[PDB]
RNA sequence: CGCGACCUCAGAUCAGACGUGGCGACCCGCUGAAUUUAAGCAUAUUAGUCAGCGGAGGAAAAGAAACUAACCAGGAUUCCCUCAGUAACGGCGAGUGAACAGGGAAGAGCCCAGCGCCGAAUCCCCGCCGCGCGUCGCGGCGUGGGAAAUGUGGCGUACGG
RNA sequence: CCAUCUAAGGCUAAAUACCGGCACGAGACCGAUAGUCAACAAGUACCGUAAGGGAAAGUUGAAAAGAACUUUGAAGGGAG
RNA sequence: CGCAGGUGCAGAUCUUGGUGGUAGUAGCAAAUAUUCAAACGAGAACUUUGAAGGCCGAAGUGGAGAAGGGUUCCAUGUGA
RNA sequence: CGACUCUUAGCGGUGGAUCACUCGGCUCGUGCGUCGAUGAAGAACGCAGCUAGCUGCGAGAAUUAAUGUGAAUUGCAGGACACAUUGAUCAUCGACACUUCGAACGCACUUGCGGCCCCGGGUUCCUCCCGGGGCUACGCCUGUCUGAGCGUCGCU
């Protein structure tokens, strides 16, 4: 899990903000495994990943990168979308399919609080007063 | 000051057609126009009608 | 009235673009009529003020009907100078009098083929315009 | 001088004219310091501005002839390849970018787009 | 804060609204460039009806509503079939297609 | 003793000029600059300061190859081409 | 003479050589309070540095 | 001191350069609205930024 | 126990490329308080908000149902009106609080992996020639290298093929 | 029992947003203690080791025609 | 005649600026001390030269450096 | 008688209110919507005949070239431009040029110290001295070369 990081476990305020030991990260193991890859690689593009190995102590995955000006991606027109300077990154926006999952995105009543495109997008259009010129 | 005061109002349409029709009526009246100081003399017609 | 929505008809931006001219707008903004019989002879109503022009002041403290010689176009102070609209200082000296290229006629032109071809020009343009109206 | 002028020359006699120009530029600003005439310090700046115009056609002259040299070769120097943008060298270029597969080839041939109006 | 007789109002102004407050003064100018736009593709499409494709007759789905009809996304793969319009020529014909429509 | 005695002892220098801003926040026992933080390849800042960031934000300087992109733009970003000579 | 800061005296030896045709004993170097770079350039025995002001023309 | 940099003498440099007053025939040019140079610096009232 | 092949690794100022930093109003992923209200206060509220971190584009994100509904059924996403201060949550206190249907703005759909058939049909690089040539694409040849059977390309993806 | 869809792979314009940037237009807004801190050599002068803090300050006259010359005073400053 | 407000000040130890009485008042009292003559000069208790009388008394009121200052160094001129 | 004090008015002054003005703001709206290892943003230091600051510029430094324009710039001076054997000024701006730091890039942040390959001058293949030029950063992709391994094997 992730453990919060507050010097001697001390987080000054109200008790309910008072847990330090049994908080859980938002991404999974998975994202960051994207995410660690694609920041050394910086030139490359993230694609995506999978599950190899396992331990007590780690967990192993395995990424797939794309080189996106090498001229077998940027001659196939199957593969030209990588290229494009709107997929820099994928890996850090939440845009692989790892990084979607913890989005909470989807179709029906389980998914309302990403009903415009992602939480902040649907909180921010409910949290808006609406003043038209004729009230 | 802020920019979401209210700075336009509407009106009912029955109510604006009728300000419209006694606009009219009013400027068929000759006594009304000249209190708006429109210099009407030597006009044939008030109420005046061109080809 | 104006209806094109990229010429603004604002007092500040008006006067802003009127007081940092660059020097060749400032060129045209002081232009000068010209004289009945030049307006006759070459179809032109007004030119750009130039040095060595014949003109003569119809406004102002020096107006009359002599004929001096441009001898200055200041176009930062927006004032041509005169050969004979002058005065004198404290001690004697004589100092040349701004006169706003708007108040003076244009009697006599210096010619030159630069002058000649804009002569043509606004000749042209007029007579074209003349003749959609008819 | 002018810059027309200096560009039916050859590449020795605009070195002799820049060394000329360069040697009075130097004597002007001994006469500088020497409380030499107005005339000479105001030619200071009409020497340098010469200087400037002479320098300017050997390097057009000599940026010409390398752009010349390289022209439809595979590789060139980075100060003649075409500066617009970083993220426009980035961006494919014009065939890459209306390259279709074969599938959406047979699309288009099958069901093309039709011109067409409904009567009221 | 109560004074006699009134109303119980909850006002929701406990949230930090004035940043977030959405004006209209621009409703006019998105008209316009509604309005152009829809000029601008009739012409561009111009034989074309430039109201789009033509859709299909569909029920409203609700008992509030199912007595009233309006119009759907797409013609149906089996209404298509049966009038005898193939669904990859539909598209280019003027005819609005809806492959999941039963 | 605190006050004008102690002032009589200031004559060493925590700061230094800085390389990359200018300014004389470069800490010397640090090695780091308290106004851009220097040694850090990103510049030091921060949302709670705005003035901080208007003092030292883009179009402050001369924006020496900003402001031809700028002009640039207006034409498409030409280049290899000349007007036509007369 | 006034050189440029970026110039060490082997730099300006060689140049006062170059231009005005004159042996160099030694260069000292200085930078003013100014900021500009001064040398002083003592020449060898057989020129005389009269003599080489006044094609100069510094006096 | 004595002992300084070449980064601070150049500093030191540039600062005694500037203090110069404003030339007599800056007040004739036209449109001019400076009288005199209001960043006038004196070594021992005004300490320098370094 | 020398010479080969493959595998897994290493070095190179090797030949060509690519990333870094800035701006950051709008956008995406995290992290994340307390002042305040509750006339005290701890849950709650403030608020997933301010501050902190990362990543872009002229838009971003989303997106062509593991959907809604229960009807005589609708039919990707996004936005506006309404639903609605409602269903619901809450020391059921203070307070918080959506969605579906309906009307509009816009409207557009598609692709693999897999299962198969086709003598790897495929791709990168390097030369030469015919070209074309605004700063680079085509055809051939290569008794020219490499990648790829630990799977490239063509057909084909739930609406079936 | 019925209804509905086919997850754990991927691309996609438009309608939408825009207190930064480049150009524009306008206003029942303010009119130099106001309006941006900043109409002016303003993020300047100056202050703090530093993070940072941060001003005051517009108007001769249509045109300098900005008072030549005489006179008292060492001059500032006066009288003509 | 209507329309719309950033629409009326004696107070807020109110904000910014300006000005009084106090008041020609307090004060210009830490470390012994000045005098005579001359020069320059419009002008001298205070500048310079000379002659007297005194002080720091080598852990100095001396001669040089380090930090720090940054042209304060030197000559000439001015006396706002 | 004065002086002094108080009040009022006239005139004169320590003062800068009021009024009039505004190349400034603020707000709304529209169209575009573009930075950078080909070195950005931001700093530093320089550059004018006389020029400190602002501004503009970079060793060609208050600007070169080119095109358009068509007789100025201006505070003083000086000399262009004979105002077509084609051009002052200004604007535009596609050519050229663009010092030192800075993601900042040979190592290091002191005008410190290198290395490899070339060029010129002293001597002559000491590359010994001086000057100049080109390279010499991290990560990472495809390919290339040189390798390692009691890794798996084959021929020996
Ligand atoms: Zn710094």
């Amino acid at each position: 899990g992730r453990k919060r990081p507050v010097p001697k476990g001390a987080t000054y305020g109200k008790p309910v903000h008072h847990g330090v030991n049994q908080l859980k990260f938002a991404r999974s193991l998975q994202s960051v495994a994207e995410e660690r890859a694609g920041r050394h690689c910086g030139a490359l593009r993230v694609l995506n990943s999978y599950w190899v190995g396992e331990d007590s102590t780690y967990k192993f995955f395995e990424v797939i990168l794309i080189d996106p000006f090498h001229k077998a991606i940027r001659r196939n027109p199957d593969t030209q979308w990588i290229t494009k300077p709107v997929h820099k990154h994928r890996e850090m926006r939440g845009l692989t399919s790892a990084g979607r999952k913890s989005r909470g995105l989807g179709k029906g009543h389980k998914f309302h609080h990403t009903i415009g495109g992602s939480r902040r997008a649907a909180w921010r259009r409910r949290n808006t007063l609406q003043l038209h010129r004729y009230r | 000051t802020k920019t979401w005061r209210r700075w336009h109002r509407r009106v009912n349409t029955t109510q604006k057609r009728y300000a419209i029709c006694s606009a009219l009526a009013a400027s068929a009246l000759p006594a009304l126009v000249m209190s708006k100081g429109h210099r009407i003399e030597e006009v044939p017609e008030l109420p005046l009608v061109v080809e | 009235m104006k209806f094109n929505p990229f010429v603004t008809s604002d007092r500040s931006k008006n006067r802003k673009r009127h007081f940092n001219a660059p020097s060749h707008i400032r060129r045209k903004i002081m232009s000068s009529p010209l004289s009945k019989e030049l307006r006759q002879k070459y179809n032109v109503r007004s030119m750009p003020i130039r040095k060595d022009d014949e003109v003569q002041v119809v406004r102002g403290h020096y107006k009359g009907q002599q004929i001096g010689k441009v001898v200055q176009v200041y176009r930062k102070k927006y004032v041509i100078y005169i050969e004979r609209v002058q005065r004198e200082k404290a001690n004697g000296t004589t100092v040349h009098v701004g006169i706003h290229p708007s108040k003076v006629v244009i009697t006599r032109l210096k010619l030159d083929k630069d002058r000649k071809k804009i002569l043509e020009r606004k000749a042209k343009s007029r007579q074209v315009g003349k003749e959609k109206g008819k | 001088i002018k810059a027309r002028d200096l560009r039916g020359k050859k590449k020795e006699e605009l070195l002799k004219q820049l060394d000329d120009l360069k040697v009075e530029l130097s004597q002007l600003r001994v006469a500088k310091v020497t409380g030499g005439a107005a005339s000479k310090l105001s030619k200071i700046r009409v020497v340098r501005k010469s200087i400037a115009r002479v320098l300017t056609v050997i390097n057009q002259t000599q940026k010409e002839n390398l752009r010349k040299f390289y022209k439809g070769k595979k590789y060139k120097p980075l100060d003649l390849r075409p500066k617009k943008t970083r993220a426009m060298r980035r961006r494919l270029t014009k065939h890459e970018e209306k390259l279709k597969t074969k599938k959406q080839q047979r699309k288009e041939r099958l069901y093309p787009l039709r011109k067409y109006a409904v009567k009221a | 804060a109560p004074s006699r007789n009134g109303m119980i109002l909850k006002p929701h102004f406990h949230k930090d609204w004035q940043q977030r407050v959405d004006t209209w003064f621009n409703q006019p100018a998105r008209k316009i460039r509604r309005r152009k736009a829809r000029q601008a593709k009739a012409r561009r499409i111009a034989p074309r009806p430039a109201s789009g494709p033509i859709r299909p007759i569909v029920r409203c789905p609700t008992v509030r509503y199912h007595t009233k009809v309006r119009a759907g996304r797409g013609f149906s793969l089996e209404e298509l079939r049966v009038a005898g319009i193939h669904k990859k020529v539909a598209r280019t014909i003027g005819i609005s297609v809806d492959p999941r429509r039963r | 003793t605190k006050g004008t005695s102690s002032f009589g002892k200031r004559r060493n220098k925590t700061h230094t000029l800085c390389r990359r801003c200018g300014s004389k926040a470069y800490h010397l026992q640090k090695s780091t600059c308290g106004k851009c933080g220097y040694p850090a390849k990103r510049k030091r800042k921060y949302n709670w300061s705005a003035k901080a960031k208007r003092r030292n934000t883009t179009g402050t300087g001369r924006m020496r190859h900003l402001k031809i992109v700028y002009r640039r733009f207006r034409h498409g970003f030409r280049e290899g081409t000349t007007p036509k000579p007369k | 003479f006034i050189v440029d800061v970026k110039a060490n005296k082997h730099q300006i030896k060689q140049a006062v050589k170059k231009l005005y045709d004159i042996d160099v004993a030694k260069v000292n170097t200085l930078i003013r309070p100014d900021g500009e770079k001064k040398a002083y350039v003592r020449l060898a025995p057989d020129y005389d540095a009269l003599d080489v002001a006044n094609k100069i023309g510094i006096i | 001191s004595s002992h300084k940099t070449f980064r601070i003498k150049r500093f030191l440099a540039k600062k005694q350069k500037q203090n110069r007053p404003i030339p007599q025939w800056i007040r004739m040019k036209t449109g001019n609205k400076i009288r005199y140079n209001s960043k006038r610096r004196h070594w021992r009232r005004t300490k320098l930024g370094l």
